[PDB]
RNA sequence: GUAGAAACUGCGAACGGCUCAUUAAAACAGUUAUAGUCUACUUGACAUUUAUAAGGAUAACUACGGAAAAGCUGUAGCUAAUACUUGCAUUAUCCUUUUGGAUAAGUAUUUGUUAGAAGGAAUUAUAACAAAGAAGUAACACGUAAAGUGUGUAUCAAUCGAGUUUCUGACCUAUCAGCUUUUGAUGUUAGGGUAUUGGCCUAACAUGGCUAUGACGGGUAACGGGGAAUUAGAGUUCGAUUCCGGAGAGGGAGCCUGAGAAAUAGCUACCACAUCUAAGGAAGGCAGCAGGCGCGUAAAUUACCCAAUUCUAAAGAAGAGAGGUAGUGACAAGAAAUA
């Protein structure tokens, strides 16, 4: 048969998941979920080869059974299960939120959060649809399908989504002070406020992105996650700010201790 | 004999209810030490009343001697050695027997055996 | 040249080995399924009416009602025929089978007593066999003991002590679901009923 | 209550592993579309035409056997289930204008007639009318806040993928110059089939399509790719083989099941091999791991373990010749005695 593989080769997992070459051949295969297996990582790894505190799939897995680790306030048991690009993780009898946010390199890191800042989640939305009764339901990037959104919300604008009520508080537009965060691009990592749009005639349509160090760079629009307003993240940045410090002058910082 | 006990990367972990450290002792010009010297010193370092609730391993030598480098964990009881340890590392730290060495030799004998061909 | 002779009634079964071959003359050439009267078998078997249901050949290969032939013969055996064991779910086999006419070369034959005759035999039409394990379901024990929905049957079940667990039970866990599932429904309409009123207001 | 042999039921077994025979615009690689489709598990939304809870139908088992036997098998009796099958309110809309009246009740899918947040273009979403219209909306199981969960179900989106598909790229050969077209070749129409487009196929219609820019043939001791050696740059040769994609399970062909196979440690028939045999009949594919024979210059042990990675499940305690460890191993490679 040629049916869907049910493994994968540790040579072949995704770059980001930094998987030792020697450490057998196999690597864990995310579940099918709410985002896609080259964009988001599983919690095996997360909590094996990122936040170390487990060293083998079998106290991973026990870890795992108690209810104790919650994404967006949902108790999750897929061990392979997939948690994308933005999201909010708990643990609760350490009490401690991550949200997973890129890096300027361009990996993935969990980044310390507050109660209150992890009740604040964003979701860049994909599409909306129309259904039965003229009602119209977005669906967001992290496979989560809000019906009754606010009319002024278009495709490409993010929404503010609440995790209890799962509900939306309040669009953000693509304008040009809208400070986005390239997520696949080649220059993934480094945030900005989008300097223009180039509307190209049914290709895939690219920005120019500025930065605080006036740097200018092109990505496709399929693939930014706006972030926030020209007003300041509203997202907690991790510790390089999302400022592609270049690699030239990354030594000279490197070597000062 | 004397040593000098050095205890790096020292982390909690509630998950485990364990804490996690590298562990490293200096015995220069002496060979390797025995684990319950360790063990004491590391006891009455974390005050620790009891021995059975720590794990060693990893313990390397290194080339001419002077320096052992290892990982140790410490347990918060009984209880949790045994609810979050394995069979092979729990017979290594001596508290329970190994279960039956057959081995492979069960599966060899489950596809000996076939379905119904056998009353039991 | 065995016949196991069954009485569905009495739930009991027994076998007579024979040889002379003038005592089969009455079932040859009669298919499987039909009422012979069964008197040559034995003096006190006259009167006796058996109906011919199973059987097998010399080498072991069984009967098939379907197949109205005197010899083997090999046929693609389907997964709900009744004479295939199921290994693979969808699996089909070719096997050998004997067809339904009876001929001189059965080594073993089984037959139930329809109509009973004159005589009785030791051992088959005097004692009998019961269920050997009671009904299960709460329904099929009500309708055997007549007692409607008056009480709960669990008093009334048959000890050898302990008791078989009685499925379509009345129990409260029941109730309190079924009634969960209502008020979660109606917290449902409710909360949609809201949704679309909180819409309604904001399309302007 | 704790369990629990056997069995029914559910899922997987379509993954993995091995090999490179076939393979020459084919596969593969980069680049597109699917506005021409399907999609297990999972996540997120969510639904329409006896009820203090309905019905049969069966295993294991009991008792008699057959043959030499199969992972073989008959009748009598029975019981269950989340195996199989029936079936129990209410909501929305219009008017005087919180509140009273009246109006109506099909989800997908198909047909006919209209209007018509997005994309790049809709016959799109969706809405209206007239006709049909499946499958469900829990007759099921455990128990968390000092109401919960499992399993199952209609539609949509993503997830894990798959099938088709635009464009660009290949070794030698003209002592291969004209090929294809009744037997579909090239396209039109109509229809069948598929999950969908399509000569995929059928019926009619037209004579078209490719080719010295090498078609059509033939050969390859040719699976393709990133990759390897040699490299100042150019280049030349190799790539079965760590991973990706394709193929195969002795050679063809066919099929059930299943979401997913033209599966092969699934079946069916022939061809070529080959096992037991009481002479009647059964059962087979090590290009999986070890190992033997044959071939050959040439290639390891009929070992141990699921401890590491990862997979399956009814998902901690069970499995995995996957995989790891060890044995042989002057394939290669690195350090380094004989002062």
């Amino acid at each position: 048969g040629k049916g869907i593989k049910k493994h994968l080769k540790r040579v072949n997992a995704p770059s980001h998941w930094m998987l030792n070459k020697m450490g057998g051949q196999y690597a864990p295969k995310t579940s099918s979920g709410p985002h896609k297996l080259l964009e988001s990582i599983p919690l095996v790894i997360l909590l094996r080869n990122r936040l170390k505190y487990a060293l083998t799939f079998d106290e991973v897995k026990m870890i795992l059974i108690q209810k104790i680790v919650k994404v967006d306030n949902k108790v999750r048991t897929d061990c392979t299960f997939p948690v994308g690009l933005m999201d909010v993780i708990h643990i609760t009898k350490s009490n401690e939120y991550f949200r997973l946010l890129y890096d300027i390199k361009g990996r993935f890191v969990p980044h310390r959060i507050t109660n209150e800042e992890s009740k604040y989640k964003l979701c860049k939305v994909k599409k909306i649809l129309l259904r039965k009764g003229r009602l119209s339901i977005a669906v967001t990037h992290d496979g989560r399908s809000i019906p009754y959104i606010h009319p002024d919300v278009k495709v490409n604008d993010t929404v503010r989504l609440d995790l209890e009520t799962g509900k939306v508080l309040e669009h953000l537009k693509f304008q040009v002070g809208s400070l986005v965060m390239v997520t696949a691009g080649h220059s993934v990592g480094r945030v900005g406020v989008i300097s223009s749009i180039d509307k190209n005639m049914g290709t895939y349509d690219i920005i120019h992105v500025k930065d605080s160090r006036n740097k200018v760079f092109a990505t496709r629009l399929s693939n930014v996650f706006v972030i926030g307003d020209n007003t300041k993240p509203y997202i907690s940045l991790p510790r390089e700010k999302g400022i592609k410090l270049d690699i030239i002058e990354e030594r000279r910082n490197r070597l000062k201790a | 004999d004397q040593f000098t006990i050095r205890v790096k990367k020292y982390m909690s972990n509630p998950l485990l209810r364990r804490k996690q450290f590298a562990l490293e002792i200096l015995h220069p010009n002496k060979g390797s030490v025995a684990k319950k010297e360790v063990k004491e010193r590391l006891a009455k370092m974390y005050k620790l009343n009891n021995v059975n609730t720590i794990v060693l391993f990893g313990f390397k030598t290194l080339f001419g001697g002077g320096r052992t480098k290892g990982f140790g964990l410490i347990y918060k009881n009984v209880d949790a050695v045994k609810k979050f340890e394995k069979k092979y590392r729990l017979v290594r730290e001596g508290l329970i027997d190994k279960e039956t060495k057959a081995g492979r030799r069960a599966s060899k004998e489950l596809k000996n055996r076939r379905k119904k061909v056998r009353g039991t | 040249m065995k016949l196991n002779i069954s009485n569905p009634l009495n739930n009991v079964q027994k076998s007579i080995e024979i040889d002379d071959e003038k005592k089969l003359l009455p079932f040859m050439e009669k298919r499987i399924g039909n009422a012979v009267p069964g008197d040559s078998i034995g003096e006190e078997f006259t009167g006796y009416v058996f109906r011919i249901t199973g059987g097998n050949d010399k080498q072991g290969f069984p009967m098939i009602q379907g197949v109205l032939t005197n010899n083997r013969v090999r046929l693609l055996f389907k997964k709900g025929m009744k004479c295939y064991r199921p290994r693979k779910k969808g699996e089909r086999k070719r096997k050998s089978v004997r067809g339904c006419i009876v001929g001189q070369d059965l080594s073993a034959l089984n037959l139930t007593l329809v109509k009973k005759g004159v005589n009785e035999i030791p051992g088959l039409t005097d004692k009998a066999v019961g269920k050997k394990l009671g009904p299960k379901r709460a329904s099929k024990i009500r309708k055997l003991f007549n007692l409607d929905k008056s009480d709960d049957v669990r008093k009334y079940v048959i000890g050898r002590f302990i008791k078989p667990k009685i499925q379509r039970l009345v129990t409260e866990k029941r109730l309190l679901r079924k009634r969960n599932l209502l008020q979660a429904k109606e917290k449902r309409r409710l909360e949609k009923k809201q949704q679309l009123k909180e819409y309604k207001q904001l399309l302007n």
